[PDB]
């Protein structure tokens, strides 16, 4: 979804 | 001033304002039943948005948002918490009207003030990239159920991105720092709520059976299972055997040899387990090996090219993987934006001003990862690797590759998750040894790999580049200089060429005619610089499940659509009882 990397750190 | 009930990043949304449900759901799907899923590794907290920790499965989905996206479109937004929005044609401001029925799980309303609180919570205690992206934006409750968003520059995608922001209850989150891990679930709002867990071992979600938004068009026919349980496995081979024994219900198979040879047993002969291969023609996740180009060993493009020549994909595919895989070759894989042809005139206009800082192949050739004869000893590729190494100052001393000045051996560490099958690793290490290069293999646990990945504490490590259906402004988080610490810039690149192309992509958002040459141009820059070593993908989903579910006639494009499945009583009656587990 558009914007997810703006909100949280990378995982997996 | 326009008023709308749906938005699309490019073009127009597929579903009219009067739409009843998505094409890919059964509106009459019955509620009930449980689906049990696996997860690899471990988890230690419930806060997906923290600055540290290993967040539990599904904890990115605890909250409703203003608008939610359809799964059969690249970026179209439909009402969830919001009912509608008024906006200017330049997308520099929007007023979002909040549905008066919106509720958190404790029955309290979701208000404009909660949206304003949430924006400020992320600005002040969220990950660093949030404040960098939204420094010029304000989010204000201008009436009890109207939030006004103002952008300092026209930014349709910035605006739609905030439509996907989880809306936090101020009454809970005023007492918890957003950057801190959470030992217990936060107060939330979505259709599933955590109701039990065992730290590191399992998380159980229950359907919120009076979910306020259950009958909104975007939710009709979805969220059908009464229980969604995740069991954690440290070892995918243990998870696979547990699946076949009935320990969980559904498996996405990423291991080629498993799929080819190991879906056997009387549970298969008795037809308790279904196998499906769903081909897809859409944007594709791709696997790469990231080079950390901030480390001296990988600072030289020639060394990265040489090590890429040593990766014999054709041998791996044939000998290990039943030729299941396709070679990764683009950061817009299987879309219109992949640079599959020579540059056209518009691309040359964008690239020619930067030719001093571009590999010449950007203009003269179509990018193609190395192809081997497939026997592990491709003479042409390995001689070219040796010449590139020599030219880069890495020469043979006996059988060992050493720096021509310092005499230091060429050696690097491959960081790997212990949970993954990695049958390609020793073949790669062997090929490198035959160039005189030492690759140390370091397998680590799930929490360690998460921490090291985030800090780029590796020479090389595998990374997934998630499917990007168009050149999104989110490219800046993963590639632009200013977002180097976002945890998404795997190679550690800070390049003005990349920065300028992504600045142009952002300025051209919504404009497909401009985005097409810009996406292809960016693909050329990212691929020809060998920032990562392309591995593989496959344009299909290999799924297996115990035969207790039914599915809508239509599957979504951009998701498996498991949230549209339902528990089928007739089918489950022929399966053995779960009491045996
Ligand atoms: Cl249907
Ligand atoms: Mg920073």
């Amino acid at each position: 979804v558009l914007g997810e990397p703006r909100y949280a750190f990378n995982f997996n | 001033i326009k008023e709308s009930y749906a938005f699309a990043v490019l073009g127009e949304p597929r579903y009219a304002f009067n739409f009843n449900h998505f094409d890919y759901v059964n509106p009459a799907a019955p509620k009930g039943g449980q689906i049990t899923l696996s997860a690899l590794g471990t988890f230690d907290n419930f806060n997906r948005y923290a600055l540290r920790g290993n967040p539990g499965a599904r904890t990115e989905q605890l909250y409703d948002t203003l608008f939610t996206t359809s799964d059969d479109e690249p970026g179209s937004y439909y009402p969830l918490i919001a009912e509608s929005a008024r906006y200017a044609d330049d997308y520099s401001w929007v007023e979002v009207a909040i549905n008066p029925r919106a509720r958190f799980h404790d029955g309290s309303p979701i208000t404009a003030r909660d949206v304003e609180f949430t924006f400020q919570k992320f600005m002040t205690e969220g990950v660093p990239q949030f404040r960098l992206v939204y420094k010029g934006t304000t989010v204000k409750a201008i009436a009890p159920l109207t939030v006004r968003i103002e952008l300092a520059k026209p930014g349709k995608e910035d605006m739609l991105s905030l439509f996907s922001l989880p809306v936090f209850p101020e009454k809970y989150w005023k007492d918890h720092k957003l950057s801190d891990p959470l030992a217990t679930p936060p107060l939330a709002s979505g259709p599933y709520r955590v109701t039990s867990w065992k730290m590191g071992q399992n998380i159980v979600y229950s359907r919120v059976k009076d979910y306020w938004a259950a009958n909104l068009p975007v939710n009709r026919g979805r969220w059908n299972f009464d229980t969604i349980r995740y069991d954690y496995y440290l070892d995918d081979n243990v998870a696979f055997e547990a699946f076949k024994a009935g320990a969980f219900d559904l498996r996405m198979e990423n291991d080629a040899k498993n799929w080819a040879t190991r879906y056997t047993g009387k549970n298969f002969d008795k037809k308790y387990i279904i196998k499906d291969e769903q081909k897809n023609e859409s944007a594709q996740d791709t696997r790469w090996l990231a080079f950390n180009i901030q480390r001296p060993v990988f600072s030289d493009r020639r060394v990265r090219e040489a090590i890429t020549l040593a990766f014999d994909f054709e041998w791996m595919n044939k000998a290990l993987f039943y030729n299941a895989w396709s070679r990764t070759n683009s950061y817009f894989q299987n879309t219109e934006y992949a640079a599959r042809n020579y540059p056209d005139a518009a691309e040359l206009v964008l690239l020619a001003p930067m030719k001093k800082d571009l590999p010449s192949e950007v203009f003269t050739q179509i990018y193609q990862p190395p192809v081997s004869k497939g026997d592990g000893y491709d003479r042409d590729n390995l001689l070219k690797a040796d010449k590139l190494l020599n030219e880069a100052g890495w020469v043979l001393k006996g059988q060992q590759r050493v720096n021509a000045t310092t005499g230091q051996p060429l050696s690097f560490e491959l960081l790997l998750p212990a949970s993954s099958n990695s049958q390609w690793v020793l073949p790669f290490q062997h090929s490198l040894q035959r160039l005189g290069i030492n690759m140390d293999i370091r397998k680590v646990d799930n929490s360690q790999i998460t921490n090291r990945m985030r800090s780029r504490d590796y020479d090389m490590m595998p990374r997934v580049w998630r499917a990007m259906p168009w050149p999104s402004s989110d490219l800046q988080i993963s590639w632009s200089s200013e977002y180097i610490n976002s945890t998404y810039n795997a190679p550690g690149v800070q390049s003005p060429v990349i920065d300028s192309l992504i600045n142009q992509i952002i300025a051209a958002q919504g404009n497909k005619e401009k985005l097409l040459p810009l996406g292809r141009a960016l693909d050329r820059v990212l691929t020809w610089n060998y920032y990562m070593l392309p591995m593989w993908y496959m344009a299909e989903d290999r799924l297996a499940w115990w035969d207790k579910f039914s599915q809508p006639a239509v599957r979504p494009i951009y998701s498996l659509g498991i949230d549209t499945w339902w528990y089928d009583v007739n089918k489950a009656a022929k399966l053995p009882s779960a009491s045996k587990q």
